[PDB]
């Protein structure tokens, strides 16, 4: 019941969802082959007449080998062969060939064992799809998927964890293309989406964890942290609180404007001794200051439409309130006239569970602060510039155009992102 | 006789504890069984319990909810083990916290399936008054599927009583920022479908137990600690015997002189704090102007800004008669301005010697004023406030929703407010 | 003055003053129940006026329940639709730019065998 | 000579248990329907065949509740299970839902009992109808009886007793509108009407009786005394009031000024030491005080037109004439031209019965007093004008629209209460 | 995944044959073709060139090409010689005279069809074929003419795959064979339009780097093929060697290609050494990335700061701190900004290998898409234009049934070529 399929999609998209699983995994006392020695997390564990729990889980790629890593993996067990989807060519940096050339060729395929997955669902509240905005896997199989589902499954609501590229963390000089074609192809099907800045987590590893040169694994076992998180609340049940969904409505006003900010903390590193522990406050102040964004934008500068937070471990309402009142006093919390100031509150009871063998250190309490910010407009404005900058002397527009694409879907996607950009402009009035 | 449904989170919690205060009141131990002192308590048992012989008393309720959590907190509940399960009637789709999930789609699949509970409720009565729910006007469930019962149930036996418990919402308590969408189509509904409408502000509830009550983080158990204790006290004259000898429908016609005007304002004295700690009697006066003041009223509108078209007053335990009765006229002949003339002896007093549980005096306050317009504008702002940009509205459109209904609700509703303000400056 | 004597009672009358002025002054069935009938029948129409607008109200929440269906199969309708568009010309596309891409080889393959005709010719 | 006392709702049955509790101990029937070794007592009880004599009375409410309290109490047997008609709900205090609504429905069950209680007279008298004012059964549905009970046995006589509501004494917020409505439709068909105001009851309770907030019990116990006192010549042989037509005579001249105000004396305590049981002039004078009056009004300021004095027990005719000379001596006290300035007095020797183990105690000497005073008006005035304030501004008036009846029978009530108080205009001059 | 090479011509055999001898040597192949390495990572990606053969041996996927048997021949008894497939020799006697018309147009044409016998059949032992590889000279009669016979003849069988290119410019410095500029000018042509990537090596590069900076007074051929051995393990690094990428033909060309036509890359080496030279001391950090952007280290004869450079790819190769690596990375292009377009956001990026050349401790190597490149071509043309003018050596093509109009049309085809270089060299952002 209130079942929950993951979708990982290319390079990006399937090693945050192993890191993700591993995770889980721990939260729920679940061993790499299934076995387990709170029923609320069968929305997302699928489990069998041996007592082995499988995760309601898709990892797809157009090439083997990052799902093969999976297959020979430490958790080679913890799946299906059937649910673990790859082709033989990738898309080459392409949206034209992750959306049409060749993932076309395996679309029907992944659809039907989405649809397999769904079969065992009593009553399934969604999709969670996490993808690259920069890979050609990532942005056209991603959209392709999502316009798929929106016809197979209808209204159902579907989720997204994109990745944001940055130049600091690897990228190439084709992203702006294919990260302004997914998010145009990918609007309409998107009830919500959860935008992850490369270069912020990237920040976060360097200026908090103190890592000079950050791995995939160490940023993507970061990003798994804030999105637990959010999912704590679907995975878990507790009296004290967890209610996600109930987010949704307030940070979505309009259907267009569902892209939260996420500012998670604490972020401490495996060597900071003493430290043991912070207080509420500490954490709520730290969901305000910029540098524990998920995306790097100014909201002391834009406005709001909506403010959650989601606290976990050992968090008493008593001193919540103590906090939120103190910041509601702070004049740079400017929310819009047409909507209230009260900030929504969620609190779960199971800790942060730390990754054995890690970079970040055990926490007595972790907060995700999820907001409706004018500011995030940014980071579309910033991917916009450099869009601007090749389309304007159609800077390898040759490679899309000669997999079958038309000059046309280019401005379509641009004055659709511009739309956007002044959707948030006029939001933001008073 | 009376037949009790309970929509939603908030409509079923309510109702649990109205359920088990009444049930203490009246000697039925969480197992369902008579353990009662005087005969006195099993005398008007009838009115809310059914026998299963037993000796057996089952609740004459019906719980009902679009998924399943709360159901199975009272299933686990202390006195739980008392209703009929045949009674549990939910669904595993939420509605959540959508006016129109609860109204229109999700509620329709699961209305029917409730109804036929009722139909089999009703068939055990010689003679039924009308209905009783307990729901909240702010979310899914309680707010549109209860609103939607209402009417079915009208549709179903037109010439019974209709009687709410309907919380209103706050922006204090609770942040879904959907809310007076919500309020406003149930508002509109109750106006039209039901005949009495208890009136309780979260608004009031959360001020009473954080200035009144000193309680520094209120919760839930303790705004509903209060609405149980009125709950128990409106419905003294109901499962009581007194000298009153008197039903739901005899209330209706004595207390809504037009049919819309029918929103009344709850209010309690002494206001207990949960558990802790009762000691020292109250004077009558005392006991008499507490409950006329604004910091004793369930509703968060002040009296004071409005005129009493009529006032209901149970008081309870052992007490001079003359005395209680010197301190209402006293009252009357105080505060004449904000009592309409037109309407002579507007103001009733009732007595039962058996005083509530813990407090030995309490009294229990309705009054039909012209003041609760403050309640609708209060909601009918917040509903603007988003409405004029059309934020949130994709949530009910999504639904299959006409803006033209949110256009009707409120000018329903804004219609009630000038109707409000009509004998609000009327004379004699 | 007297009235009547009798058993386990009595009664006499008692004039202290005279009157002033002597001269002293200065239903069906079918009706009753033509008005009663007539108030029944009042009540009834009251009552089926009510039923009046239940059943519109009842209707009201059919249509629109029938909306939130019909806006579904609207939604897979034009996202199918646009799909299948988005997907052929994509075809016709990408074959068409091979297909002329081929042409010019072949084009190209039409000037080598005239090169060795014009070798022959020089011969 | 037979008698059928009709009651009608929870007011008229409340009072109906207490005036057949007096009959029953003034003629000596145990509450079995026997009785040990003057005759007249038949007039109200019909002999079984199995020696038992039972209350020519009707019993009638729209809900249960009241009449079981009588078919438990020791008076079961007294009555059979036909005489005592009940309903499952009440008229919910409204006179349109008692007359029109729950009316029609009960009607003829009621009327079949009444026949069938009629088919076993040498000669209906009449009838006597219990009820009180403000009550939707005891309103609504009397009004409606009273004008088939018109059609069906016409001619007959009807002795109304009704309870006029008051503050002080369970009155509801719709009480005038319903009060109005009632006897709009009681006029025409009633010969004699004698209001019992709630208030003044109360008040005689506390004063004379010693209890500061009385019971039902107590203010029907009083009640009671009168309605005894009133019914004394019918039920015993004597001279003065013998048939319920000598009513009529006696009292009502002009027809719709057909409300008596009664005065009973003395109004005594069982808790308080004895002393010398008061005299004839003791009780004589009493009956001219307004404290005693079974109605508020000021008899002192409107003319009379009918005047008499039911004495009961101890009394000598020598003794009563005495005090009736005293009183003209010190006041004058008014009275219409067309009509004669003078009393009708009667004296019934049977003792003054009091409820053993009650409020009221054992008395030689007492004296009830019918008179026919313009003053009566002054009680209609005080509800006319709550009924105008409300009528005003339409307040409830949707509750009675709801149950079937017009608008356009609110204001030809009051329209009709308007020129009955006129007639006190006409006739007080 | 897999690459078909093909060798053309005396050059093109003769550079392949020391491309196979280099990259068989980093794999842990010898002469015999079996394996004796010592890491895992050699086999990692070894089905790249490699065809797994039978008695675990390891055979490259090249075919050998030339329509003299002459360098043929001396391959055959060359040092790994017998290490190819004798299948795969595909020889003709007749000779291109260094004719481009007797390659392309008659003596070629008749081999071709014998060429594409041996490539089908290598085309087809593969799992998925990533494209083609061609080693050519573009003076002679065979490399030039029949190896863009070739290109023409692949291309038509895969248009779907990849066709990369290393061409070699002829030089005067280097053979004083007249009608060089006309070979090199039409086959200029055919590679602007036939492969998606080239490789330009410059014989006037390589005679300067070992005369000027090596110090060697009468440079071999021995002493240029070193040059042009280095550079190629160092481009086809990242296809052989497992890193953090992922690793594709395509994707490099998807990135490095802006506009189609413009596809000719300047490469770059250092350390620059000796042939069979004993390596001094190695190279700091900062040395390489100076030296790499040096004109002084470049593969082809033009001055990179005499133009902008629209895309850069390094290549860096042993175990060194890449934090240095980056810091020098950025220092470069942040004074030399001006000299990189600003309408390709990002158009630098590098890749780390841990597995040096042999002998090398350290080494870099570049790989830019510089407008200066337009020099090599005008240098082409003048040659081209000056012979032409007076319509010199044209009767050894006329001969061979061609046009004086074939050589107007290639004359104005690599004019429009600098005419299109130039335009984005002046090309601003505003
Ligand atoms: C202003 C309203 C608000 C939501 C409220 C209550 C809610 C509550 O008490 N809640 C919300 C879950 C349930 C409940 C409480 O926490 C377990 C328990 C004691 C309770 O009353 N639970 C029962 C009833 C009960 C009674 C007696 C004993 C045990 C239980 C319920 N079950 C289900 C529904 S109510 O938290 C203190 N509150 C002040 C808050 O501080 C909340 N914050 C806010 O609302 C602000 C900051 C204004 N945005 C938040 C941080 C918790
Ligand atoms: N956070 C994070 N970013 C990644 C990861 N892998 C790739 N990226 C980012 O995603 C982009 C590259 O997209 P890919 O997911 O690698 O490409 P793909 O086409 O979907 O997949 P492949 O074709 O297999 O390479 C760049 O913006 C990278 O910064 C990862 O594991 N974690
Ligand atoms: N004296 C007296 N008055 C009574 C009694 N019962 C009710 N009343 C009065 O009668 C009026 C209300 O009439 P009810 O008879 O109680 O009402 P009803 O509609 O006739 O009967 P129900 O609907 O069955 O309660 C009020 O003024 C009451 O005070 C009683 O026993 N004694
Ligand atoms: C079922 O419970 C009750 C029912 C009623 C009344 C009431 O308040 C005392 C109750 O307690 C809540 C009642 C109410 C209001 C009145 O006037 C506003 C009135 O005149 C009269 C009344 C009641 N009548 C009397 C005489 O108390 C009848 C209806
Ligand atoms: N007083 C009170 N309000 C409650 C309670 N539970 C929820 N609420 C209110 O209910 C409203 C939302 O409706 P809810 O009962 O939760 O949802 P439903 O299941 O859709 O009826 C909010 O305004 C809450 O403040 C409760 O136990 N007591
Ligand atoms: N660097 C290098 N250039 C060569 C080699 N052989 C020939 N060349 C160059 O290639 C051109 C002649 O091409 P060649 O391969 O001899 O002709 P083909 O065999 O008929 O294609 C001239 O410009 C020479 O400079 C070689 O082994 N290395
Ligand atoms: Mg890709
Ligand atoms: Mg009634």
């Amino acid at each position: 019941m209130r079942e929950c399929i993951s979708i990982h999609v290319g390079q990006a998209g399937v090693q945050i969802g192993n890191a993700c699983w591993e995770l889980y995994c721990l939260e729920h006392g679940i061993q790499p082959d299934g076995q387990m020695p709170d029923d609320s997390f069968n929305t997302f564990f699928s489990e069998t007449g041996a007592g082995k729990h499988v995760p309601r889980a898709v990892f797809v790629d157009l090439e083997p080998t990052v799902i093969d890593e999976v297959r020979t993996g430490t958790y080679r067990q913890l799946f299906h062969p059937e649910q673990l989807i790859t082709g033989k060519e990738d898309a080459a940096n392409n949206y034209a060939r992750g959306h049409y050339t060749i993932g076309k060729e395996i679309i029907d395929l992944v659809l039907d064992r989405i649809r397999k997955l769904a079969d065992q669902c009593t009553g399934l509240q969604g999709f969670l799809v996490f993808h690259s905005f920069g890979g050609g896997t990532g942005s056209g199989f991603t959209s392709l998927l999502m316009e798929r589902l929106s016809v197979d499954y209808g209204k159902k609501s579907k989720l997204e964890f994109s990745i944001y590229p940055a130049p600091q963390v690897s990228t190439a000089v084709v992203e702006p293309y294919n990260s302004i074609l997914t998010t145009h192809t990918t609007l309409e099907h998107s009830d919500c989406a959860f935008m992850v800045d490369n270069e912020a987590i990237y920040d976060i590893c360097r200026r908090n964890l103190d890592i000079e040169r950050p791995t995939y694994t160490n940023l993507n076992r970061l990003i798994g942290q804030i999105v637990s998180s959010i999912t704590a609340s679907l995975r878990f049940d507790g009296a004290l609180n967890v209610d996600l969904t109930e987010f949704q409505t307030n940070l979505v006003p309009y259907p267009r404007i569902h892209f939260p900010l996420a500012t998670y903390a604490p972020v401490i590193s495996a060597e900071k001794a003493y430290h043991e522990q912070l207080s509420v406050a500490e954490i709520t102040n730290a969901c305000f200051e910029p540098a524990n964004q998920m995306v790097k934008c100014d909201p002391r500068h834009g406005k709001y439409m909506a403010c959650c937070l989601l606290y976990r471990g050992d968090v008493v309402p008593k001193d919540v309130n103590a906090a939120i009142a103190t910041i509601k006093t702070k004049r740079t919390i400017q929310f819009v006239d047409w909507c209230p100031t009260g900030f929504k509150v969620g609190i779960n009871y199971q800790p942060p569970t730390v990754v054995p063998g890690g970079d970040l250190a055990k926490v007595q309490r972790a907060v995700c602060m999820l907001s409706n910010t004018t500011a995030i407009a940014e980071a579309w404005a910033r991917l916009d510039h450099k869009f601007d900058l090749m389309y304007a002397k159609r800077a390898f527009v040759h490679w899309y155009v000669g997999e079958g694409m038309e000059e046309g879907e280019f401005s379509e996607a641009r004055e659709d992102m511009a739309a956007l950009e002044k959707d948030y402009e006029e939001v933001g009035v008073d | 006789e009376i037949v009790h449904i309970q929509a939603g989170q908030c409509g079923n919690q309510i109702g649990a504890k109205f359920w088990e205060v009444i049930s203490d009141e009246h000697g039925i131990d969480p197992t369902g069984s008579y353990h009662g002192d005087s005969d006195l308590q099993l005398e008007r048992i009838n009115v809310y319990y059914n026998e299963a012989t037993g000796n057996k008393y089952v609740p004459r309720a019906i719980l009902v909810d679009l998924e399943p959590g709360t159901m199975d907190s009272v299933r686990s509940g202390p006195f739980g083990q008392i209703f009929r399960p045949d009674n549990f009637v939910f669904g595993q789709s939420g509605a959540g916290n959508n006016w129109a999930k609860g109204h229109y789609t999700e509620g329709a699949e699961l209305v029917d399936s409730v109804l036929d509970v009722v139909r089999k409720e009703s068939e055990s009565c010689d003679c039924l008054q009308g209905f009783q729910l307990t729901h909240s006007l702010g979310g899914g469930t309680g707010s549109g599927m209860g609103t939607l019962l209402i009417s079915k149930i009208r549709e179903e036996y037109p010439d019974r009583i209709m009687n709410t418990f309907s919380v209103m919402p706050s922006p204090k308590v609770s942040d879904t920022v959907v809310e007076p969408y919500n309020a406003t189509l149930s508002v509109h509904q109750l106006v039209e479908n039901t005949d009495e409408t208890y009136s309780i502000d979260n608004e009031a509830l959360y001020d009473i137990c954080f200035r009144t009550l000193k309680l520094t983080t209120p919760t839930y158990g303790d705004l509903n600690h209060l609405v149980s204790a009125t709950m128990s006290g409106v419905t003294t004259c109901l499962r009581f015997p007194g000298q009153l000898n008197a039903d739901l429908r005899k209330l209706a016609v004595n207390m809504v002189p037009f049919p819309r005007l029918h929103f009344f304002m709850p209010g309690f004295a002494p206001l207990t704090s949960r558990g802790s700690q009762q000691y020292r009697a109250l004077t009558v006066p005392e006991l008499t102007q507490q409950m006329f003041d604004s910091k004793n009223m369930m509703a968060a509108c002040d009296p004071r800004h409005g005129r009493y078209l009529t006032v209901a007053a149970v008081f309870r335990g052992r007490m001079s008669m003359k005395e209680v009765d010197e301190q209402m006229l006293n009252v009357q002949n105080k505060n004449s301005s904000y009592f309409v003339e037109w309407i002579p002896n507007n103001v009733k007093t009732a007595v039962c010697d058996i005083p509530p549980r813990g407090l030995k005096m309490s009294a229990t306050f309705i009054g039909n004023s012209t003041a609760i317009q403050e309640l609708f504008k209060r909601i009918s702002e917040q509903f603007t406030a988003m409405f004029r940009r059309k934020a949130f509205l994709h949530w009910y459109t999504g639904e299959g929703m006409d803006e033209m209904e949110f256009t009707e609700a409120e000018s329903n509703m804004n219609d009630l407010v000038s109707e409000y303000q009509q004998y609000q400056d009327a004379t004699a | 003055i007297e009235l009547n004597k009798a058993t386990s009672g009595q009664s006499w009358e008692v004039i202290l003053k005279p009157p002033s002025f002597d001269g002293v002054p200065e239903p069906s069935l079918e009706e009753i129940q033509k008005k009663l009938e007539a108030a029944e029948e009042r009540r009834k129409y009251q009552e089926a006026e009510l039923l009046k607008h239940l059943a519109e109200k009842r209707e009201h929440e059919r249509e629109v329940i029938q909306k939130a269906i019909e806006e579904n199969n609207n939604f897979i309708k034009m996202a199918k639709e646009k799909l299948a568009q988005k997907m052929e010309s994509n075809k016709e596309n990408r074959e068409a730019h091979l297909a002329a891409m081929l042409e010019r080889l072949q084009e190209k393959d039409k000037h080598a065998e005239e090169v060795r005709k014009n070798k022959e010719l020089k011969e």
